[PDB]
RNA sequence: AUAGCCGGAGCCUCGGUUGGCCUCGGAUAGCCGGUCCCCCGGGGGUCCGGUGCGGAGAGCCCUUCGUCCCGGGAAACGGGGCGGCCGGAAAGGGGGCCGCCCUCUCGCCCGUCACGCACCGCACGUUCGUGGGGAACCUGGCGCUAAACCAUUCGUAGACGA
RNA sequence: AGCAGAACUGGCGCUGCGGGAUGAACCGAACGCCGGGUUAAGGCGCCCGAUGCCGACGCUCAUCAGACCCCAGAAAAGGUG
RNA sequence: GGCGGUGCGCCGCGACCGGCUCCGGGACGGCUGGGAAGGCCCCGGCGGGGAAGGUGGCCCGGGGGCCCCGGGUGUUACAG
């Protein structure tokens, strides 16, 4: 009921354009990982694309101007807020089921993430252009916290892989249990193969 | 048009907000960093202006004018009492920022700092720590206390002291502590942990922290002054004479 | 490294189309994004077919670059591609697919009893060898 | 156009042996392995041939630009095989018009201090790079040799200490001095 | 002229009505690639103004027919000429292409001069479509074709159906 | 003991960029996506349930706070799966973005 | 520091929903899983299998009409009752393990016996739901006997507040 | 010259509607109150209804890319991109 | 109780008929160049030719070592 989605090797606009439609369906959408989130064009194209960004501030008091955010997370919120009709009163509701994160917070660690294919670099981008990361653009010009993120998400690296080697094992007597136990197994079997179970 | 003779602004632009401080005590921005190979050690320390007077002294700089010569010097006197250390606080470090883990208070506070807990000392029944201070005699307790150090040995990164000045040797007309947190910089997080443990409830002298010749920071609150006009905040040109609305 | 290759007589598996779900082989290349191909065997009639909507198998197939279709169709029933196909792992996942597809309503009631105790002598062997494990642990 | 395929096959000899995972190559051998990686490019790696004795790349369905990059990988290739080989020995010479350049190598051949040039006050500390060796030669005064295996390492530390051996706001047609690469060789001959 | 969807050749026949002074006027067939038949005998009067003394008023259609491929299953090489019109100055091109039939290579023709040099269909004047053979091809791209033994892979391929799985698990693998 | 009505959420109603028409309801029914799986879903009975303050009546139970506003499925809208319904009130903007069920009972099958 | 914590039923109000997926990292001219014959203190290397992913999200897990007996298959380690013990810090779980006094091969799949308003064709049915909040009623246990503001004073402050 | 003065016709003035982000003159189309259907001009990644087509063929990398009549900005020349 | 008329208190459902629409599934026929192409009858049979995107066979080279990859001649040879 709670889309957690991965955004490592997601395109900005890609993603962004498909969660704000999803979010605008009563739809819960958790964007997690929005440092490995990567835009098309080389990284000096985006640099100046966001510095240039950075001067447009009020003149006569820059507390009331554009709030410019330096986080990745926030970078991806503000991108889909342009995509969204929050001036209204159902655009904000819709933005208070968004929910962006850097790194994997502990609630989402132990979950599975899912991916848009649409939204990808790999399948949207020719092999021979440029991408850009989000997260070194993020600490590039303001982000205090890429190395912070770094370390933390270095920790759960080799703690989901204590997990999984445990899965592996765990389901590796799973595929021996039924090498012992075809014999008594077969009634069952045969009926999930006539229907496409297990061919 | 365009302004006829250039000029720079007058007053800086990074010292914008001039508002009376939210704070009375200076606070510590930004502590300064560590590194392991240096013992544990105080960062910072807590004073009182006291008043100011001259000074005669031998200047050895080469190859001035004034090499190996008499001056004198406008020196501040400031009053600096042996802290008391009542506890010590944990920092986890979080991709949001800088968190506090855990805080862990001394077992007996001392009198003068418990008149920081408390807005009115005169109608209160001073029952602040009461409780706290029930978990040092019961075998729970410890353990407990044993269970929270041995907590703030694994996942915290930078440990700071939380102790206060001594107002019963001065005498100032207060007697309300100010406390103040202290970074502890020097070696890993576990003998920084061990050495803020042993400093519980010890006098802490200045020449722990600082020595002679040293270059340190001074952090404070500017004089009040009251409500002023853009001539006196901003040092801006008075206007002739000739002004009918003011000048 | 790539081991299919777009050549003269590789045995193809049609994506999308009229004429999906069925082998072709390809005759010739017309472009560089459009091949002219011929199904003889799999009711494929002769005609160019491009590269979008084919996915092509390690079948090889031996015929001249603009062979007739009288020549495809004896080299498709000399290799016998139709029952080799069968055989490949590939068809067998694919064929299977339908099978769930037009799986009955009472069809899905019988998949769902035979599903649980067949679960359930699995799951009670894999509890005999966690603790038969960690006695030979200790 | 697209080219529909191009190749360039390399001929390794018999004291190399190379090894390749996905797109990266490893070159070892005598004087020891060297590793570049070449992700940058898309192309396919293929090591055929019994006995190991060549190496060739491909690129399908490429066009002029990229074709052009499928050579260059032949001439990095075959520097790898060079330098593990026969290594890269740069001599460089020491050009002064009236103040001797001295120069003098702290630890072993990674840093390199150079004093005196146009008779400056400031010494100039250069930090070669990691895998290549510094030192004077003999029986000749104005030389110092960099020794290495990566002709990328080798040539950058010798243009490190040229470029830090400049002449500013002078006529540098009348000013000629400076640190100059001499000679691009090899370490062992054949 | 739209050169919509995929181009049809017509053979359209056609000469001037019977005069007073001539008995039978000669008969001029010309070969009309055009989406329909009403725009293809709209094209055939389009070329005949401009080489002979004709109208539409004073000349009649006698025979509008489409011509098929004699040989549609068979992969060929087209030469193709082009008159078409640029922003300044017209030229004059030989431009070669290989499919299965004749109409289609124009189809071809007409959108690969669009996609380089911008050149839109009313711009451009066909005037001569032959078959050649493979030994006879110049351009190198259609030349690279000729090989017994062709073989290449499918290197990047992009995915499809990209939007049915709009939200999956496992990273997508383009490579097959 | 389970559900009996396909999962579908009020997307909006029938409009132009900058005209609505909030007589006619677009639906988004979950699992279907193209025009051609619209079609089993034609003419079947939609309805959207909420709950209210004041107790109203229930057929064939005790009166409880939930309230109804009933509809049908009209014709398919879109290319994506989407399609118009039209209900006998027109459907309130509270409910965009929410749940609305729509039943099986008018079968074709 | 706090003049509330644990555990039972009814009434108003706020509302949304109609089974859970408990997780490697990562590539895309490349991957995945096992054998380890090999080398060191988990990695590298080799080999074997899949690769339009079937150790597949085009997927997996649970499945509920209920009660009574009897027979067959599994099961004897197993289902369910309290205390600890540790593993969790980036925004932290009633997660697992040790022993408990009672529980049955009742759990589940096949087949027999019988019963269950069979409300006589009709709608918001069916859950998350001991849902959140609020008064009042319950029963007992466990407990705690505080601060802020005004006033006055200070003058490191100040138009008044602060 | 969004300047002044003429010829034919159509519009605004006197006129709402859909579209061009907005807009007196542009495009389509003119108006009693409604339901169903279908279109014009325009569009169909999100705002924002509509391509979530297994869309076709090519071109293009910009450290000032480009993106739709009216229309809201550009020239001669040069480029081994 | 039966027939005719009006209406159901409220919330609803179904059936058939007619009108206006959108969509789908079957079967039949006409024209062309009286379709073009294409399939089968040994390559449909026989005879005569031609080159190439050169199949056997020959020569050279390289990879293990008995098949594959290149270059050259050729006219069906064990493919076309």
């Amino acid at each position: 009921q709670v889309l957690v989605l991965d955004g490592r090797g997601h395109l900005l606009g890609r993603l962004a354009a498909i969660v704000a439609k999803q979010v605008l369906l009563g739809r819960k959408v958790v964007v997690v990982r929005c440092e490995g989130i990567n835009i098309s064009g080389n990284f000096y194209r985006n640099k100046l694309k966001y510095l240039a960004f950075l001067r447009k501030r009020m003149n006569t008091n820059p507390s009331r101007g554009p709030y410019h955010f330096r986080a990745p997370s926030r970078i991806f919120w503000r991108t889909v807020r342009g995509m969204l009709p929050h001036k209204t009163k159902r655009g904000q509701a819709a933005l208070d089921r968004l929910k962006v994160f850097d790194g994997i917070p502990p609630p989402y660690d132990k979950k599975k993430r899912m991916v848009v294919p649409a939204a990808l670099k790999v399948v949207r981008l020719k092999p021979t252009r440029k991408f850009a990361y989000l997260g070194r653009l993020a600490h590039e010009v303001g982000w205090k916290y890429q190395a912070v993120t770094a370390t933390l998400e270095e920790k759960r690296k080799e703690k989901a892989k204590i997990h999984y080697r445990k899965k592996k094992q765990l389901m590796r007597l799973r595929k021996q249990a039924e090498k012992n136990v075809e014999k008594k197994i077969s009634k069952f079997t045969d009926v999930l193969k006539t229907h496409g179970l297990l061919v | 048009s365009h302004r006829k003779f250039s000029a720079p602004r007058h007053g800086s632009l990074g010292f914008l907000p001039r508002k009376r401080s939210s704070r009375h005590r200076g606070k510590v921005k930004s502590f300064p960093k560590d590194d392991p190979s240096k013992p544990v050690h105080l960062t910072a320390f807590l004073g009182y202006k006291a008043g100011m007077t001259h000074i005669v002294r031998e200047v050895d700089r080469p190859g001035s004018k004034v090499n190996k010569k008499e001056v004198v010097e406008a020196v501040t006197i400031v009053e600096t009492p042996p802290m008391v250390v009542v506890g010590i606080v944990g920092y986890v470090e979080t991709p949001r920022g800088l968190r506090t883990f855990k805080t862990v208070f001394a077992e007996h506070i001392s009198d003068e700092c418990k008149r920081r807990f408390y807005k009115n000392w005169h109608k209160s029944k001073k029952k602040a720590f009461t409780k706290y201070c029930k978990k040092w005699q019961d075998d729970a307790g410890k353990r407990q206390l044993d269970k929270d150090f041995s907590s703030m040995k694994k996942y915290c990164q930078v440990i700071r002291v939380l102790a206060h000045t001594q107002m019963r040797l001065l005498p100032l007309r207060q007697k309300k502590a100010h406390l103040m947190e202290i970074q502890v910089n020097g070696g890993t997080v576990a003998e920084k942990l061990d050495w803020a443990r042993e400093r519980l409830e010890q006098q802490v002298p200045v020449s722990q922290v600082f020595g002679q010749d040293e270059m340190i920071d001074v952090i404070g609150v500017t004089k009040g002054k009251g409500y002023k006009g853009v001539t006196s905040r901003w040092h801006t040109k008075k206007l002739p004479r000739k002004t009918h609305r003011g000048l | 490294v790539f081991r299919r290759f777009v050549e003269v007589g590789r045995v193809a598996y049609v994506s999308f189309g009229p004429h999906a779900g069925k082998l072709v082989a390809i005759v010739d290349v017309i472009d560089q994004n459009r091949a002219l191909v011929d199904g003889p065997c799999t009711r494929v009639r002769r005609q160019a077919m491009p590269f979008k909507c084919m996915q092509l198998t390690d079948f090889i197939l031996k015929f001249p670059h603009s062979a007739r279709q009288k020549y495809v169709r004896k080299a498709w029933e000399k290799a016998d591609i139709n029952t080799k196909w069968a055989a490949t792992r590939w068809a067998k996942k694919i064929e299977a697919r339908e099978r769930k597809a037009k799986m009955t309503d009472f069809d899905r009631y019988k998949v769902m009893k035979a599903k649980k105790m067949r679960n359930r002598i699995i799951k009670n062997e894999v509890k005999k060898l966690q603790r038969a494990a960690l006695l030979k642990a200790s | 156009m697209k080219t529909i395929l191009s190749n360039q096959t390399v001929d390794i000899p018999e004291n190399v042996d190379i090894s390749l995972k996905g797109r990266t190559v490893i070159v070892k051998g005598p004087r020891g392995t060297l590793r570049r990686d070449f992700n940058h490019i898309n192309v396919e790696l293929s090591l055929l041939g019994k006995k190991k004795k060549r190496l060739r790349v491909d690129k399908w369905w490429g066009n002029r630009k990229e074709l052009a990059t499928v050579r260059t990988i032949c001439s990095h290739v075959q520097n790898m095989i060079k330098g593990v080989t026969l290594g890269f020995r740069y001599k460089m010479r020491s050009v002064y018009a009236h103040f001797p350049i001295n120069v003098v190598i702290q630890e072993n051949g990674s840093l390199v201090e150079i004093r005196n040039f146009l008779g400056e006050k400031y010494i100039r500390r250069v930090r070669m790079r990691p895998g290549v060796a510094c030192s004077v030669s003999q029986a000749q005064k104005d030389e110092l040799v960099l020794e290495g295996n990566d002709i990328e390492l080798v040539s950058n530390s010798a243009a490190l200490i040229q470029q830090a051996t400049t002449v500013k706001n002078k006529d540098i047609r009348k000013f000629l001095d400076g640190i100059y690469v001499s000679e691009k060789g090899t370490v062992q001959q054949a | 002229m739209k050169a919509s969807g995929t181009l049809r050749e017509y053979k359209v026949v056609g000469r001037c009505l019977p005069t007073p002074k001539c008995r039978t006027p000669p008969l001029y067939r010309m070969r009309i690639f055009a989406p329909n038949h009403v725009v293809a005998k709209s094209r055939f009067w389009y070329f005949v103004s401009q080489l002979k003394k004709m109208k539409k008023s004073s000349g009649e259609i006698v025979y509008c027919g489409q011509v098929f491929e004699k040989s549609p299953l068979r992969v060929k090489n087209f030469g193709i000429w082009l008159r078409y019109d640029s922003r300044s100055g017209t030229h004059n091109m030989y431009r070669e292409y290989r499919d299965l039939t004749t109409a289609g290579a124009v189809t071809q023709c007409y959108r690969d001069m669009g996609a380089r040099h911008r050149a839109r269909a009313h711009s451009i004047q066909i005037m001569k479509v032959e078959e050649i053979a493979a030994s006879k091809c110049r351009r190198p791209a259609v030349k690279q074709f000729h090989d017994s033994k062709i073989k290449f892979p499918l290197p990047h391929r992009v995915l499809r159906r990209q939007h049915k799985p709009r939200f999956t698990t496992k990273r997508p693998n383009t490579f097959f | 003991s389970g559900r009996l009505w396909c999962k579908a959420i009020f997307a909006g109603y029938k409009r132009g960029l900058r005209n609505q028409r909030e007589h006619t309801a677009l639906l988004k029914i979950e699992g279907v996506y193209a025009r051609d799986e619209t079609e089993f879903y034609l003419g079947k009975r939609c309805a959207y349930v909420y709950k209210a303050k004041n107790n109203t009546v229930t057929p064939g139970g005790k009166p409880n706070k939930t309230r109804v506003i009933w509809g049908k499925v009209t014709r398919a809208h879109g290319n994506s799966g989407m399609v118009r319904a039209k209900f006998r009130s027109n459907l309130p903007a509270k409910a965009i973005g929410h749940r609305i069920r729509v039943m099986l009972y008018p079968s074709r099958i």
